[PDB]
C-alpha cells in the first residue's frame, strides 16, 4: 500500500503528539530533542500473524 | 490461543473436551482473564507492551 | 591562645568597583582566608538574572523581528547581562515596552517595588521603522552560579509555551577578585597582617554584604569538619511492590476530555489509585458526569487494562 | 542561597599516630578551599611545645 | 515510488567539551581536556584569570 503521514500513529501517547499539528508535522519553534517525533507515519503492513 | 499446542479451538470444541459445556467455558474464559487483569498478577505481562 | 580579625574602611570607588579591608591579622592567615575567600567569592555567591524571556512576534531564537536591526539570537545575549537587581521577590516578569526609531535601552522597562535597574543606559537593542514596535515579557530568577540554558530541560512536563526563550541562565555578581595583604602594624604587636580585598561586582552585591555571605559558608563547611562522627546512611531499600506500579500514575496519563480531566481535580483523584476504586455508582452524583462524561472514562481505563471500581485491602503504602 | 554540607565520612586510621580520613560531598571547588586552608593551619599556625 | 516529503531543519547550539580539537595559526592542535572553574586558574596580581 501506500506510506501515509498521518499523525494517528500506533502505540503512542498524547505525550508525543503534543509537539505536533493535526496533520502530523512538528511545529515550527519547538524545542525537540532524541525519541521526539518530527514527523508521524506508518507504513502499510497487514495480517501480522502473532 | 495457540498456547504450547498446536491451533486453538473453536470454544464449542472446548466444551465438548469438558462435558460441561457452552456458554459455561466461554465464562470461565473471561474469569480468568479478568484474574489475569489486576495487580500482583497485572504488573509483569504488562512490561511486554509498548 | 590567639587573635580574630575584623573590617575597617570599606572603600567604594565606583558602583562597579571596591577595595574592603581586613586590619587585625596575623602571621600568614593573611594569604589563609584571603585565598580561601577569593576562592567562594569568584563562585558561591547569589545573584539574580534573566532566566527566560518571551518576545511578541517569535517563535524560536533564530528569527527576524521585523523593524528591529538586531536578530532575536543578539537580543537574548542582551538580556544576558542585564543587571537587575529585587528584594523580597525570587522571580519578577519584568515588562518592556516601546516603539518608534529609538535605541531602547534597559531603563525602557517597566518598574517594580523590588525592581532596581542597575545600569539604565544598557543597550537591549534598536527600533528602526517609526511605527516599528516590540513588546516583552523579561523572566528573572535568582540563583547560584551557572545555569546554562540546556540543563533547564529535564524538569520539562510543558513548558510548551513556544514563545518562551530560554537564555543561558549567568547568576553571579563577581566579575573578578584580588586580594593582597600587605604588611600592617597596630601601634604595638610584634608583626600583624592587613589584608586588601579588591572586588569588582555588576553593580548589584554591596561589598559589605558579599564579603559577609562569604564568611558564611566557609562556617557551615567548616562545621561539618569540626567532629567527625564516621556518618553514614541507613540504605537496603525495598523490592517489594505488591501493586501494578502503574497505579502511583496521575489521572493526566489517561489522556481524557477536559470536562473530564477536571473532574477527578473535582472529586479528590490525582494518581489512578483512587479512580481504580470508585464505583459507576459514585459517578452521576459527582458534580457534572453524564452518559458522554462518563462512557470515556470506561474506554481509556478498558485501553489500559484496569477497570473501575474495585478493591486492594492496603492502598497505598509505605514509605 | 542554602548549601551542600558533606555525608560519608570514613576515617581509616593506620598507627595511633597516623591516619587517613576521606570526606565527600563538597560542593564544587570546596574540597580545594577547604583542603588547602586547612593544610595551612595544621603545618604553620597550631600551638606546640618542642 | 515517493509521494510527499518532509524536510525539517533543526538549529542545535554546541557549547564546548572535552574531546574537541582546537588550534592556532601555527599548527598547534590541541584537543580541551579539562573545563576549569574560575577559582582553579592561574591569577595575576589584578585578580585576572587567564
Amino acid at each position: 500500500g501506500p506510506e501515509e503521514i498521518t499523525a494517528d500513529i500506533p502505540n503512542v501517547g498524547e505525550a508525543a503528539l503534543s509537539k505536533l499539528d493535526e496533520s502530523g508535522i512538528v511545529y515550527i519553534g519547538a524545542e525537540v530533542t532524541g525519541g521526539d517525533i518530527l514527523v508521524g507515519k506508518v507504513t502499510p503492513k497487514g495480517e501480522t500473524q502473532l | 490461543f495457540g498456547i504450547d499446542m498446536n491451533t486453538d479451538y473453536t470454544l464449542e470444541e472446548v466444551g465438548k473436551q469438558f462435558d460441561v459445556t457452552r456458554e459455561r467455558i466461554r465464562q470461565i474464559e473471561a474469569k480468568a482473564l479478568r484474574k489475569l487483569r489486576h495487580p500482583s498478577r497485572s504488573e509483569v505481562l504488562r512490561s511486554f507492551l509498548d | 591562645e590567639f587573635l580574630k580579625p575584623r573590617l575597617v574602611d570599606i572603600e567604594q570607588v565606583s558602583s562597579t568597583h571596591a577595595k574592603v579591608t581586613l586590619e587585625p591579622l596575623e602571621r600568614g592567615f593573611g594569604h589563609t582566608l584571603g585565598n580561601a575567600l577569593r576562592r567562594i567569592l569568584l563562585s558561591s555567591m547569589p545573584g539574580c538574572a534573566v532566566t527566560e524571556v518571551e518576545i511578541d512576534g517569535v517563535l524560536h531564537e533564530y528569527s527576524t523581528k521585523e523593524g528591529v536591526q538586531e536578530d532575536i539570537l543578539e537580543i537574548l545575549l542582551n538580556l544576558k547581562g542585564l543587571a537587575v537587581r529585587v528584594q523580597g521577590k525570587d522571580e519578577v516578569i519584568l515588562t518592556l515596552n516601546k516603539s518608534g526609531i529609538g535605541p531602547v535601552t534597559a531603563a525602557d522597562i517597566t518598574h517594580d517595588g523590588d525592581v532596581e535597574i542597575v545600569k539604565p543606559q544598557h543597550v537591549i537593542c534598536h527600533l528602526t521603522d517609526e511605527n516599528a514596535s516590540i513588546s516583552m515579557r523579561i523572566k528573572v530568577q535568582r540563583g547560584r552560579g551557572y545555569v546554562p540554558a540546556s540543563t533547564r530541560i529535564h524538569s520539562e512536563e510543558d513548558e510548551r509555551p513556544i514563545g518562551r526563550l530560554l537564555v543561558d541562565a549567568c547568576y553571579s555578581p563577581v566579575e573578578r577578585i584580588a586580594y593582597n595583604v600587605e604588611a600592617a602594624r597596630v601601634e604595638q604587636r610584634t608583626d600583624l597582617d592587613k589584608l586588601v580585598i579588591e572586588m569588582e561586582t555588576n553593580g548589584t552585591i554591596d561589598p559589605e554584604e558579599a564579603i559577609r555571605r562569604a564568611a558564611t559558608i566557609l562556617a557551615e563547611q567548616l562545621e561539618a569538619f569540626v567532629d567527625l562522627r564516621d556518618v553514614r546512611q541507613p540504605e537496603v531499600k525495598e523490592e517489594k511492590p505488591e501493586f501494578d506500579p502503574i497505579l502511583l500514575r496521575p489521572v493526566d496519563d489517561l489522556e481524557l476530555t477536559v470536562r473530564s480531566a477536571n473532574c477527578l481535580k473535582a472529586e479528590a483523584i490525582h494518581y489512578i489509585g483512587d479512580l481504580v476504586q470508585r464505583t459507576e455508582v459514585e459517578l452521576l452524583k459527582t458534580p457534572n458526569l453524564g452518559k458522554k462524561s462518563l462512557t470515556e472514562i470506561k474506554d481509556v481505563l478498558a485501553s489500559r487494562g484496569l477497570s473501575l471500581g474495585m478493591r486492594l485491602e492496603n492502598w497505598p503504602p509505605a514509605s | 542561597t542554602e548549601f551542600l554540607k558533606p555525608r560519608l565520612v570514613d576515617i581509616e586510621q593506620v598507627s595511633s599516630t597516623h591516619a587517613k580520613v576521606t570526606l565527600e560531598p563538597l560542593e564544587r571547588g570546596f574540597g580545594h578551599t577547604l583542603g588547602n586552608a586547612l593544610r595551612r593551619i595544621l603545618l604553620s599556625s597550631m600551638p606546640g611545645c618542642a | 515510488g515517493v509521494l510527499k516529503i518532509v524536510k525539517v531543519y533543526l538549529a542545535v547550539k554546541r557549547r564546548i567539551q572535552p574531546g574537541d580539537k582546537m588550534a592556532g595559526r601555527h599548527g598547534n592542535k590541541g584537543v580541551i581536556s579539562k573545563i576549569n572553574p574560575i577559582e582553579d586558574m592561574p591569577y595575576d596580581e589584578n585578580g585576572t584569570p587567564v
